[PDB]
């Protein structure tokens, strides 16, 4: 009801409140927002086919959304970037974009870059504790539950365990053990940590909902003064029941938050040692980096990749025809990208050739931030290159002790 | 069999004339060290850098003006940010990152321009031939 | 209307098969996004697929008929240009029986309009001179193939090779061409499989073998001999399996025996030979990737190890066109009436008569693409190409264009302005991929659904339609089909296989693979299950001899 508020939020509609993971409150502010003419379109994601199937959808009639309730937790897409290319950039028309936090840090990398409006774009927020490739949840399914992937008919990542609702029952199995067995969550989510949209206009999860309520509410986070007001608009024409939260479960939202920082830092640390130091990274690197074919997929999948023509496809950097391609084409990403990487993970799904990009790129990039203290996605904060600074130039050049750029500059 | 290849991009308006200083007053050093020589050091892409270290530079070295006496106001912070930032990039590629650095030379700094050259060259005689000309194949 | 709209296709550039998302707004292709519920392709795609969203909106496709009137094309419409059609076709029938036409379509386009275009060329005027690309494109491999084991096709699929020890890559640039088959082969190699590719050139796939080997090319045949003869020599050969399912054993050791040194012929040094040959014979499952008598020794290599019917084994020759496996399939060859059904066997050519309510087809072997274009003029005389290009494509560009001058009434249909187009009298325009509603077939036998995006240009008109209102015109019956979906029950109903791939099953994001006999069947992935598709069931394996060129 005002920026800070935490809430629990149910919908009235009882067919919303049923479709929805927890008490269908997405579901019911984006069918009030829409029908109520704050935005002029929804872009959700629904499913196309077997709950596999994420499918992003641009939904204009009111009567669409109950389509797109339930969270599909094999949706490893990327929101803001199809808004870039085939919606103008959300220049001319309002839209309230259900986002998780990957999605809500790309809407600010690409905002910082100017190539969407935020002024016109909302942004609900979900929690997310990560997602899984379809494909690899088929044969999880397959394999390690021996159950036949068609019969599921719900799956979630609940209490760090993938539950699976097939016709006979239902299962677990704890996500780590899956993970080490080679399955689970993508990596990059593994190594994730945004995991609260705290700079999302709305953040809803199932994370603190305690008691009489742990299924059919929704943990409303009103993280600023546009979602206050999507939040009390709802409540007050009646589509939306809101609940201030229980302080145990607002403690114990802290709680898991906490501890999937602490996964996450693990995750990071093995993944960065696994790929080596010294000269034996360069010939990881390199030796990977030989199998490109030049798809240019991970430039376009790339939030922070805005450029008309990259640098990739200019003759000066890379011989246009020479297949076996140079290492110049990685280093050319490295060098734009990794100051601002927000570990989507689009890069390396999106590879043909299987190439490890976010995990190098993540590589890069955590140190980038712990050298510079930019934190890419959370606010309109300018990148690095793009605001430098006398003072803090001054500084950087005094806190090595040094009278060039050489040495004493890491431990 | 070997000698290093070092190159170098300096400013006009400090680095060479430094260098061309160094030349007039006669200070000998190594002939290891060939110069590109841009208007300002804010001229300098990362690709540039990136470019030189995948054709085999041993190593690079950037030489611009001190701070506060760029001939541009304020054009050699944008490339010391810069060079910081490629120091961080070679170091977690597994490129030895001091094949790459950056001086302040002032146009009245023949010696230490003279004094610039020697350490590099030594630096990267140390270092050794540099590891992609190898690992490309 | 629409406003970002995902349709989910099939890429039309080669015979992965991979699944992508077409975004139609306003009924306009604007671009095309990943689709990772695919398990061909997990919503990865090549250049080719990233870009094949380009040429859908041109302005030079062809959006109405055009006739040759005394010379430049005049615009007209679909009533007056079929009828020309149908008149012409007509009197070319009734002076020169059926050995006076021509038909052959392209390997671009949909299994329904494969099939409904050789039964528009069987069922009316009885030729089996219908034909498609896969003469003159590389692989002649499927009859060779099919007389080592049954079927032309390739024997287990593409996840396949993930469950082999000795992925064995031969002279195929398995990632320049086919990168999404080629995927495999680095998924392989990060899970730790021995790879050995054998191209006469150091080719990007060539670069992710753990062994390379050079031999002089032109020389499949002597080296292939060489790596028998060792196996034979050490006796890595399987007993059971020669023993049980294949014949022809002495024909091949009499044939090998000779090259025990093809150092002369095959640039491979004896040690390198007995080493890709012991690795060969020594792994347990171990697949072979091609890329006739080429692939016939590709077939012995496989039986003679006893490497075939089983997960993680086979030889998976790879097509390169993206529905020429589905062309074959549908019958657009002269001697195979749809799902390989020999015409020369009354059983089933009585069995086309009753089906189609047809009489007296013609069980000739019909006339192959050069076979009619070198007749072009002596008997053949009026010709419809359904996509073709063979002023560009054959070699002889100039003969090809002396022949096709040489002929009367050629009709042609594309979707642009081809170099073709100038010799047609007719040119009736066509859909692309994007406004068809049809099925290819992969390279692994796996059906795939092909959905329309958006609307055919001008007045251009999909296939199906266009043969369906011809055989209107020229009063035949069987063409009432108004649907990819009748059409492809009727060739259901036709053929033994591929009767349980119906569209409710093709739905699946996973597709239907090819022998799949039954409505609960699921399909076929690897085939040669236990018992092969020749006479005795059994696998011949022959002796070739190399012939110096
Ligand atoms: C992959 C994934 C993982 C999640 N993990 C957690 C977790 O660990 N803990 C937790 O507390 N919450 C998690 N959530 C969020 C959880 O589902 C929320 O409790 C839920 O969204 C509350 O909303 P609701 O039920 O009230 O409304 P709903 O009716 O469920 O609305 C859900 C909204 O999310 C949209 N959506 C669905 N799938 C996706 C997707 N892949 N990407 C983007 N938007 C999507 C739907 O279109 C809909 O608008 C996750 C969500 C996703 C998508
Ligand atoms: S990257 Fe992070 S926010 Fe995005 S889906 Fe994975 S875990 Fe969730
Ligand atoms: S997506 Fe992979 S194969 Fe394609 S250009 Fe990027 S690194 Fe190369
Ligand atoms: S480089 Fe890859 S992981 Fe990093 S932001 Fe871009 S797409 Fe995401
Ligand atoms: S890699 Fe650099 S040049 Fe290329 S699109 Fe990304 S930001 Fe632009
Ligand atoms: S691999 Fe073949 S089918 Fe797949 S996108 Fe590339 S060209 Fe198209
Ligand atoms: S003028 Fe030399 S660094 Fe700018």
């Amino acid at each position: 009801a005002a920026k800070g508020d935490m809430l629990y939020a149910w919908a009235k509609d009882a067919e919303i409140q049923k479709k929805g993971e927890c008490g269908g409150a997405v579901t019911a502010l984006l069918k009030h927002a829409l029908e109520t003419k704050m935005v002029d379109a929804v872009v959700a994601i629904k499913k196309g086919k077997d709950l596999y199937d994420a499918v992003p959808t641009v939904i204009t009639n009111p009567e669409d959304i109950i389509q797109t309730a339930g969270s599909l937790h094999c949706g490893t897409l990327l929101i803001p970037k199809l808004i870039k290319k085939y919606l103008n950039g959300a220049k001319d028309m309002k839209l309230a974009v259900t986002c998780k936090g990957c999605d809500a840090m790309a809407f600010y990398e690409l905002a910082k870059r100017n190539q969407i409006n935020l002024d016109n774009i909302i942004m609900i927020g979900v929690n997310c504790g990560g997602s899984v490739s379809p494909v690899t949840a088929r044969k999880m399914i397959s394999n390690k539950f021996g159950v036949d992937p068609d019969t599921v008919h719900k799956e979630e990542i609940d209490k760090g365990q993938f539950i699976i609702e097939y016709e006979g029952g239902h299962k677990g199995i704890k996500i780590d053990e899956l993970e080490e067995e080679g399955y689970g969550r993508r990596s990059n989510c593994r190594r994730c940590k945004m995991k609260i949209p705290r700079q999302a206009d709305i953040a809803a999860g199932n994370w603190g909902v305690i008691g009489d309520k742990a299924g059919k509410a929704t943990f409303l986070e009103i993280c600023s003064e546009k979602g206050a007001n999507l939040v009390n608009s709802a409540q007050s024409k009646g589509a939306l029941e809101i609940s201030p939260a229980d302080p145990k479960g607002i403690d114990i939202r802290a709680k898991v938050e906490k501890a999937m920082f602490n996964l996450g830092d693990e995750w990071r640390h093995r993944d960065f040692e696994g790929m080596g130091k010294g000269k034996d990274r360069l010939k990881l690197m390199m030796s990977e980096s030989s199998k490109c074919i030049k798809c240019y997929a991970c430039v376009e999948a790339c939030p922070i990749c805005y450029c008309i023509e990259c640098s990739t496809k200019k003759p000066w950097y890379i011989a246009p025809g020479v297949l076996p391609t140079s290492f110049m084409f990685h280093l050319i990403r490295f060098a734009h990208v990794s100051d601002s990487c927000i570990n989507c993970g689009q890069c390396e799904e999106l590879c043909p050739m299987e190439i490890p990009n976010a995990l190098f790129m993540h590589s890069q990039q955590v140190e980038i931030e712990k050298m510079f203290g930019h934190i890419p996605g959370q606010d309109m904060t300018p990148p690095i290159h793009a605001f430098v600074e006398e003072k803090a130039e001054r500084a950087r050049l005094d806190a090595t002790g040094t009278d060039s750029i050489y040495t004493n500059i890491f431990t | 069999d070997w000698k290093p290849q070092i190159l170098a991009i300096i400013c006009n308006w400090c680095s060479y004339a430094g260098a061309d200083l160094a030349g007039g007053a006669r200070i000998q050093y190594p002939p290891t060290v060939r110069a590109i020589r841009v208007m300002c050091t804010g001229r300098v892409d990362m690709l540039f850098i990136l470019k030189a270290f995948v054709e085999g530079a041993d190593g690079v070295l950037v030489s611009g003006c001190h701070f506060g006496d760029c001939h541009y106001l304020e054009g050699n912070y944008k490339a010391a940010k810069r060079m910081f930032m490629i120091k961080n990039l070679l170091r977690n590629i597994g490129l030895d990152d001091r094949r790459f650095r950056m001086t302040f030379v002032s146009a009245s700094e023949g010696a230490k321009w003279g004094m610039v050259m020697e350490d590099v060259t030594n630096t990267i005689k140390e270092l050794g031939p540099s590891p992609i000309k190898e690992f490309k194949k | 209307s629409e406003i970002m709209k995902y349709v989910a296709t099939t890429c039309p550039y080669c015979g992965v098969g991979c699944t992508l998302n077409l975004v139609v707004s306003n009924g306009k292709v604007v671009g095309v996004e990943p689709n990772q519920r695919s398990p061909i392709n997990e919503g990865k795609l090549c250049p080719k697929g990233v870009t094949c969203w380009e040429h859908i909106h041109s302005p030079d496709r062809l959006t109405t008929p055009l006739i040759k009137k005394d010379g430049k094309f005049i615009e007209a419409s679909w009533d007056e240009a079929l009828d020309l059609v149908a008149k012409n076709l007509k009197v070319i029938y009734d002076k020169h029986g059926p050995k006076g036409l021509g038909f052959q379509t392209s390997c671009r386009t949909v299994n329904e309009d494969c099939y409904i275009f050789q039964k528009f060329a069987r069922v009316g005027f009885k030729t089996n001179n219908v034909d498609n690309c896969a003469r003159i494109c590389h692989g002649p491999s499927v009859a060779g193939l099919s007389l080592s084991f049954g079927s032309g096709a390739a024997t287990n699929g593409f996840e396949d090779a993930l469950n082999a020890d000795l992925i064995l890559i031969w002279g195929s640039n398995a990632v320049e061409a086919h990168p999404l088959a080629g995927r495999r082969i680095a998924q392989a190699k990060k899970k730790g499989i021995q790879i050995i590719a054998v191209d006469p050139r150091y080719t990007m796939t060539a670069r992710l073998a753990d062994t390379y080997v050079r031999f002089n090319p032109s020389t499949h045949i002597a080296l292939a001999n060489s790596m028998m003869y060792w196996i034979i020599k050490e006796g890595l050969e399987d007993k059971k399996f020669i023993q049980d399912r294949v014949n022809g054993f002495e024909d091949l050791k009499k044939t090998v025996e000779n090259y025990a040194d093809a150092e002369a012929i095959h640039g491979v040094p004896l040690d390198v030979v007995k080493d890709i040959a012991f690795r060969y014979a020594k792994a347990k499952n171990a697949v072979i990737i091609y890329c006739t008598d080429n692939v016939r020794s590709m077939g012995n290599l496989a039986l003679l190890t006893g490497n075939v019917g089983r997960e993680g084994v086979g030889v998976n020759p790879l097509r390169g066109q993206n529905n020429v496996q589905g062309a074959c399939d549908m019958g657009a060859y002269p001697n195979v009436y749809s799902g390989y059904q020999k015409c020369e066997v009354a059983e089933n050519r009585a069995k086309m008569e009753k089906a189609w309510s047809v009489t007296n087809l013609p069980d000739w072997y019909g006339a192959t693409l050069t076979e009619q274009i070198n007749q072009c003029g002596d008997e053949i005389k009026g010709m419809y190409i359904l996509g073709l290009n063979p002023v560009v494509t054959y070699p002889s560009s100039n003969h090809v264009k002396a022949q096709l001058e040489k002929l009367d009434f050629l009709v042609v249909q594309d979707i642009f302005f081809t170099e073709t187009c100038q010799y047609a009298d007719v040119i009736l325009p066509g859909a692309c991929f994007a406004e068809k509603d049809g099925t290819f077939t992969s390279g692994e036998r796996r059906i795939n659904r092909v959905r329309k995006a958006v609307n055919p240009p001008g007045q251009a008109k999909e296939d199906i339609h266009i043969i369906s209102e011809l055989a209107a015109k020229m009063g035949f019956k069987g063409f009432e089909l108004p649907t990819a979906k009748d059409v492809w029950d009727d060739m259901r109903a036709v053929t033994p296989s591929m009767f349980g791939a119906t569209y409710e099953k093709l739905e699946r994001p996973e597709g239907i693979c090819w022998p799949c006999p039954t409505e609960e069947h699921p399909g076929t992935p690897i085939l040669h299950r236990e018992k092969f598709a020749t006479a005795d069931g059994k696998g011949n394996l022959f002796g070739i001899d190399y012939r110096p060129p």
